[PDB]
């Protein structure tokens, strides 16, 4: 019956918003949180961190293992006397998530 | 067509508060000689009898301690001869606690007609709760009234919810002196909260 | 010589940060903007998003073009007198983006 | 090897604040008789000369109105007989202009030994900006100072930056007592401002 179409839609949207690691964007200067005088080239890394929801308020995303990650950045520095200098950071990628209890 | 017979197409289950602690998925069967297990999802996890604790009965359905499939959108029992399943169950986690009710201004509520009245009902509960607000107050003779429902954020993270709930006469009346009652409802719990609006010249 | 090491990653990076749309989970009683007495199952809808970072400050990353979706949810309201209804929302889903100029 | 002739294995473009409003791109070439392109990303576009406005000259190299390359994260020329291309430029967008230097307090600082002095210097900025700070106060001799840079959220979204710049010192004494003058600096554009800051029994 058409019971069955809303059945199958609704399986299929908690499988793809279920608590996953997921690939974002994140700014630079914000996760290093660095400098008003501090400029980064790219302004992000694109690295995998935990998304999704949880059914029961009370279990919230989190990440089980993470692996880390150093990327190479141009790093921009004003007053501009150089020279933007390729520097490396590390950053936390998520390899696993469950929706844990709060507290 | 199936070992499994249960209304409609989905079925509903609640996880109210322990104990037991276990919860009971309706999977009654035709027949008793059968090995079935509680598919949950999402992610996939499956559950098997280990008696005495979580089990299956043909005349009570499947039975598990319900902190397992609190995680689950839904569940399913699943029997396999050579693989049947049940009918889709909604889980549905169920809280019910009301911590405190407060209104503001709590106390001495003094005004002169034409004044603006402004009620904050505030209800503070466990995680998985809702609230349905009803109110009790002299004028129940429409005048001027306004009721606006809110979420307001406790993260905090703390481990709570809090509502608010606005009250609002623009021009009181010395009809709407009296009692104002908020009350606050959540499954079946209800707290009330109460102050004196006075008005005079 | 190295410097291909660190410049092959630096593109692959700027290339996967970009402004494109992006799958993610959706709070619907948040967009939807429900109520104290109002839940959904599942709580949340897989659906495209414009994210990724733009390179100059005053362009944000924005969508240019919008499909609608309706997407069937059980909604929950409390007290629980019914009865999960099966109820329908049309949520938004971008189909392209571009950093545009802020004002 | 290469029709393209430009230090390291990749160059840097600025866009500063127009006119010309076109930036050039210097992809100086071996021959003259070639047919260049500017191939920028992300995302992907090419711009081919229109003369008079878009242009490769074989001793200049590229130029663009730097309009159509400031979204870009890196650009290159790319020329083609039967495809070579040129080093990756990084794209830079550099602002340089600084509204108002503001401190905090803005007038009549009094004082008293051994009370706690806070500065807050705030410069607010267009777009694309960046700012180092520099300060000038009576006690360079070094006695319990304190400065911490910070970001606020102009956004609002305005069309700015906002950076808060403050000065601490914990026990003021009468040698610190003077003319305290913050510095803001973008690019090369430099603002000051000053207060007095008096110390006395
Ligand atoms: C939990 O309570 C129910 C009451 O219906 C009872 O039948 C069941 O045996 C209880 N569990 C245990 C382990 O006693
Ligand atoms: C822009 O200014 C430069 C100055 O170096 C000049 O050579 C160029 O011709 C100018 N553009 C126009 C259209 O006049
Ligand atoms: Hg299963
Ligand atoms: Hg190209």
């Amino acid at each position: 019956h058409y019971n069955t179409e809303i059945l199958k839609s609704i399986d299929n949207e908690w499988r793809k918003t279920q608590c996953m690691p997921r690939e974002v964007a994140i700014d630079v200067g914000k996760e290093f949180g660095v400098a008003t005088n501090t400029f980064f080239k790219p302004p992000c890394v694109s690295v995998y961190r935990c998304g999704g929801c949880c059914n029961s308020e009370g279990l919230q995303c989190m990440n089980t293992s993470t692996s880390y990650l150093s990327k190479t950045l141009f790093e921009i520095t004003v007053p501009l006397s150089q020279g933007p200098k390729p520097v490396t950071i590390s950053f936390a990628n998520h390899t696993s998530c469950r929706c844990m209890s709060k507290l | 067509r199936s070992p499994f017979i249960a209304s409609d197409q989905h079925g509903v289950v609640y996880i109210t508060e322990n104990k037991n602690k276990t919860v009971v998925i309706p999977c009654l069967g035709s027949i008793s000689n059968l090995n079935v297990s509680l598919c949950a999802r999402y992610p996939e996890k499956r559950f098997v009898p280990d008696g005495n604790r979580i089990s299956w009965d043909s005349k009570k359905g499947f039975t598990i301690p319900s902190y397992m499939i609190s995680y689950a959108g839904m569940v399913f029992c699943e029997a396999k001869i050579n693989s049947y399943q049940s009918i889709m169950y909604i889980v549905v986690v169920v809280g019910y606690r009301i911590y405190d009710v407060v209104l503001s201004p709590s106390h001495g509520i003094e005004l002169s007609v034409g004044e603006k009245l402004v009620l904050n009902c505030t209800a503070r509960t466990e995680l998985n709760v809702g609230i349905d607000f009803n109110w009790e107050y002299p004028s129940s003779k429409h005048q001027h009234k306004k009721l606006v429902n809110r979420d307001l954020k406790t993260q905090s993270g703390s481990e709570m919810k809090k509502f608010l709930s606005t009250l609002t006469i623009d021009g009181v009346t010395r009809s709407d002196q009296g009692l104002y009652t908020c009350a606050a409802s959540s499954g079946l719990m209800t707290k009330k909260n109460s102050t004196f609006v006075r008005v005079h010249e």
